[PDB]
């Protein structure tokens, strides 16, 4: 690589030590994977070993690439981030494109190989320690620092930020209408196209991009995928707040007018307009949960009202930019969960519920993971940052585990719970 | 003279400080006339230089003798400096597990005489280890000196002398890759599967790499011979084992000594299966003063009883073979606690251990069975490095029912069933569905905050009523008590319907056992009832409610 004028000094908050964070131990394997990749990247220059001298730490992880056999070296940024980026989202920060989440397809690729070209800021370079672990504590572990910039770290690309739009303004120029938008080692890249366009000029930004020096290892499986879906495309014109659903039903027993008055009352704390008055006299007297209870006229006047009104969105329910955003999952079985993003309790910017192949496939751990990536694209690419997730595991057992499906060159903030009792069938 | 030429580790004080200013007159003669024999003796040896009145920094200096009155010893409160100085990288944390070190078939232990002082200190920092010895009295110009090594008790020098130890091993773990050496503290533990005459020589050719470098270590033989006594074991050749444990006799127990003896125990549940703590921690629950003296209850002399009798005869450990299985295997004991094996062998552990649950007023057994395989999952890839194959008491049907009902999200390797009792089942299971032909009880529960008296009742489809005062109570221990009222009063299959979301979350937890005999008692009756449908509805909303005070 080349060293460009100077190298773009790094300070911190006034006051701000650097990260110390414990290194939390790894399978033999992926001590392996890390052992290798750490040694080609201190034949290439991008890290050195370090001394007692260095006293701050960052966690290290293995995952495998996107689809790939191939180990990959994840680092764990997210205090370094807190302690820097706080003031290089100020200093350096990039500014996010409201109109990406209008595109009708967005497709996302990896350009982190880039920040690798780049020298690190000489004085910095102790911030980005890192240790490779050892099996039943039996050595001190490996240490080094970064002398490049790192995939991960927030401030790779605020650095590289010149860099980047000077390579993208061809593009830009013949293309007026594509979006593109940086989120650390990632484009994002939205357009109106077909997806036959789209996806020829996707591949026309690969070409430009390699040309210009980015490698782009988000390649495809070329000639002959024996079987996948290729194309990672997202499509954010149909990503809204899903509305509530009363159970659609021809007669009804006790019971479930029980449950429907439950969850309509559950609704009234974020739709102040539903009224449950003429459901409540349609049962009175003490019945058995099993009697049919027939729906009169104007309970029916009662539940068609509540039903229309909510589908319409709430009222006074806008993005707090000075707030983090807050994301809480629920597991609703048969491989289904379901999420909402919210600041302020109640009011909700953005729910929604994904699920994938329900049996003998994958496991309760894959698919929450493969949820919490998804619910995190899905707000970098609407309000470009992550939200805090509060999450239905055991903290041991995600720590654990987590590692095993994430295909991610970032990591959301998380915390777990176990809380709640009532929400499964409310949110379904 | 035992100085070297290594490279020197270069230090700072912590930003915005600076030196130990703090000065020394004090005391006495006795001691400062020996300090001078030190002082002399380690200037001869290059550890120490005198320096001039140029204005430096200054740290206390104290004198001691050793145990046995023989030969003196010198002493630094380096506490000041200590504070002033940069933070380094920490040295070690945890130690090697002995389930986790591999046969093999020579060990030697060296212990490195001077360590930190055979050790250089960075030029610039060196300053800042400026202490001064008095004169008697008089104050005339006492000896100023300064270290040039790494000084006794300075907050750098156990991670220095580490990195250090490790460069100068470097060249020769090159020239003898098949040879292991592990680095603690002041020690080094060499092995190989070098036959013992070779072994022997090498052993021999790394003292003398060792003191090449300025490092002393054992002349005689290779010194110590197994056991091996090390942070509280006994490492033999074949197996390792625990220190012997002495559990104290005594006439009263302070909360202190009911600690140390958990400790020991906790200590020895690693190795000696059966192990409980449940009873004497919980002894211990209450957190007061340690010199309270705290009465043993009957259940806990019970279990101090059993260990006892477990301590009784001496067992051993195994050392690890990467070739074979790792297997762990887990039994309930039944109090809320659980024990488990790991071993590579029938006859033979790798280790054991114990889960007991702590936090929560209630769970379940395939929970907590799922939260120990989570424990042993964490330990096995901290020791070995993978993750064992495991040994179940449960049912699969049993397990994936659970699972797939569970709302948080849980996930385990693979299994095997294991059908040594007691086993792991569902006690009793709630209908998804309200049972039809079934009595519709409608329960309702108060209490007042002050008085705390309160009440628990039902009123049923059938025209059923009753009305139970109680005393000494709370809302939520009314309403599981209303709860309990309708389990008692109904057949075999009953409908219940509450206005409590606390009673409906405990009860959907589906818990097995409690610290409360209410919830306890709930359980026996779920468990003796054929079908249960628990129901909520909105409190205060008017629909089926009780009316009742
Ligand atoms: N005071 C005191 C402390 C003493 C002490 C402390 C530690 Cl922590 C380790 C140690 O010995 C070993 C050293 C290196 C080794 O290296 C093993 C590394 N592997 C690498 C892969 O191949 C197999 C070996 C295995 C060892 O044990 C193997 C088992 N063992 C233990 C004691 C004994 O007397 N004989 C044995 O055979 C000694």
């Amino acid at each position: 690589p080349i060293s460009p004028i100077e190298t773009v000094p790094v300070k911190l908050k006034p006051g701000m030590d650097g990260p110390k964070v414990k290194q939390w131990p790894l399978t033999e394997e992926k001590i392996k994977a890390l052992v290798e990749i750490c040694t080609e990247m201190e034949k290439e220059g991008k890290i050195s070993k370090i001394g007692p001298e260095n006293p701050y730490n960052t966690p290290v992880f293995a995952i495998k690439k996107k689809d790939s056999t191939k180990w990959r070296k994840l680092v764990d940024f997210r205090e370094l981030n807190k302690r820097t980026q706080d003031f290089w989202e100020v200093q350096l920060g990039i500014p996010h494109p409201a109109g990406l989440k209008k595109k009708k397809s967005v497709t996302v690729l990896d350009v982190g190989d880039a920040y690798f070209s780049v020298p690190l800021d000489e004085d910095f370079r102790k911030y980005t320690a890192f240790t490779i672990p050892s099996i039943n504590n039996e050595t001190p572990g490996i240490r080094y620092q970064y002398n490049v910039l790192p995939q991960g770290w927030k401030g790779s690309p605020a650095i590289f930020q010149s860099s980047m739009t000077k390579i993208l303004e061809p593009f830009k120029k013949q293309n007026p209408d594509i979006v593109i938008y940086q989120y650390m080692d990632d484009l994002y890249v939205g357009s109106d196209l077909e997806i036959g366009q789209h996806r020829t000029k996707i591949e026309e930004l690969r070409q430009h991009l390699l040309r210009w020096g980015l490698t782009t290892p988000d390649k495809k499986h070329q000639k002959e995928p024996p079987f996948l879906w290729m194309g990672y495309e997202l499509h954010p014109d149909k990503w809204t707040v899903q509305p509530i659903v009363l159970p659609e039903k021809d007669s009804w027993t006790v019971n479930d007018i029980q449950k429907l008055v439950g969850k309509l009352n559950w609704a009234s704390q974020i739709y102040p307009g539903i009224k449950v008055r003429q459901l409540s006299k349609l049962l009175r007297g003490t019945k058995a949960l099993t009697e049919v209870i027939p729906l009169t006229e104007e309970a029916e006047l009662e539940l068609a009202e509540n039903r229309e009104i909510l589908k319409e969105p709430v009222h006074g329910v806008y993005y707090d930019p000075s707030k983090d955003l807050i994301a809480e999952i629920q597991k609703q079985g048969q491989g289904q969960w379901t999420y909402q993003i919210y600041q302020e309790p109640f009011k909700n910017l953005k729910t929604g519920k994904y699920a994938r192949m329900r049996g003998a496939h994958t496991n309760d751990v894959k698919q929450l993971t493969e949820a919490v990536q998804k619910i995190t694209t899905e707000s970098i690419v609407i309000w470009g940052k992550t939200p805090k997730f509060k999450l239905p595991i055991q903290k041991e057992t995600w720590e654990t585990w987590w590692t095993e499906y994430w295909q991610a060159t970032w990591i959301p903030e998380w915390e777990f719970v176990n809380t709640p009792p009532l929400v499964k069938l409310w949110y379904q | 003279v035992p100085i070297s030429p290594i490279e020197t580790v270069p230090v700072k004080l912590k930003p915005g400080m600076d030196g130990p200013k703090v000065k020394q007159w004090p005391l006495t003669e006795e001691k400062i006339k020996a300090l001078v024999e030190i002082c002399t003796e380690m200037e001869k040896e290059g550890k120490i230089s005198k320096i001039g009145p140029e204005n430096p920094y200054n740290t206390p200096v104290f004198a001691i003798k050793k145990k046995d009155s023989t030969k003196w010893r010198k002493l630094v409160d380096f506490r000041e400096l200590n504070k002033r100085t940069q933070d380094f990288w920490e040295v070690q944390l945890g130690i090697p597990h002995p389930a986790g070190l591999k046969k093999k078939k020579s060990v030697t232990v060296l212990d490195v005489g001077d360590a930190y002082f055979s050790v250089p200190l960075d030029e610039d920092f060196r300053k800042y280890t400026a202490f001064t010895i008095p004169s008697i009295n008089n104050e005339t110009p006492g000896i100023r000196y300064q270290y040039n090594v790494l000084p006794q008790g300075w907050k750098g020098s156990p991670a220095i002398f580490q990195s250090s130890m490790t460069k100068i091993l470097e060249p020769f773990a090159a020239q003898n890759p098949d040879i292991v050496i592990y680095q603690y503290m002041d020690d080094l533990y060499v092995g190989s599967d070098l036959e013992i005459g070779q072994h022997r020589t090498k052993i021999e050719e790394l003292r003398q790499h060792l003191l090449r470098w300025g490092l002393t270590t054992p002349d005689k033989k290779h010194q110590k011979e197994p056991p091996f006594l090390w942070m509280g074991y006994e490492l033999h050749p074949d197996k390792w084992t625990v220190q012997p444990i002495v559990l104290p006799e005594k006439d009263s127990w302070t909360v202190n000594d009911i600690q140390k003896l958990v400790g020991k125990l906790n200590w020895a549940s690693q190795i000696y299966p059966g192990i409980k703590v449940r009873q004497l921690s919980k002894l211990l629950r209450g957190t007061k003063a340690l010199t309270e003296v705290i009465p043993l209850t009957e259940e806990a002399e019970l279990e101090l009883a059993e260990n006892r009798e477990i301590l009784k005869e001496p067992v051993h450990g195994v050392y690890y073979d990467p070739s074979k299985d790792l297997i762990a295997e887990i039994q309930k004991q039944g109090q809320g606690q659980w024990t488990y094996q790991i071993y590579q062998e029938p006859f033979k552990n790798l280790k054991t251990g114990k889960y007991a649950r702590m936090r929560g007023a209630h769970t379940n057994d395939v929970k907590q069975l799922t939260e120990a395989v989570q424990k042993i999952t964490t330990e096995s890839i901290v020791i070995w490095g993978k993750t064992p194959k495991f040994k179940l008491p449960i049912q699969k049907e049993t397990w994936e029912t659970w699972w797939t009902e569970y709302w948080q999200a849980t996930w385990i390797p693979e299994w095997e069933f294991v059908n040594t009792p007691p086993l792991v089942k569902l006690w009793y299971q709630l209908e998804k569905e309200p049972i039809v032909g079934a009595e519709t009880f409608y329960v309702d529960g108060a209490a007042n905050r002050e008085t705390k008296l309160g009440k628990a009742g039902y009123v049923t489809n059938k025209g059923r009523q009753k009305v139970v005062p109680l005393t000494n109570t709370t809302n939520q221990k009314t309403e599981l008590q209303a709860i309990y009222l309708a389990l008692q009063d109904s057949g075999l299959e009953v409908n219940i319907v509450t206005d409590s979301q606390y009673a409906l979350g405990i009860i959907q937890a589906q818990p097995d056992k409690s610290e409360s005999e209410l919830v306890n008692q709930i359980i026996e009756q779920l468990i003796k009832k054929e079908k249960v449908y628990l129901a909520w509805v909105p409190a205060h909303k008017g629909i089926g409610g009780n009316e009742q005070v």
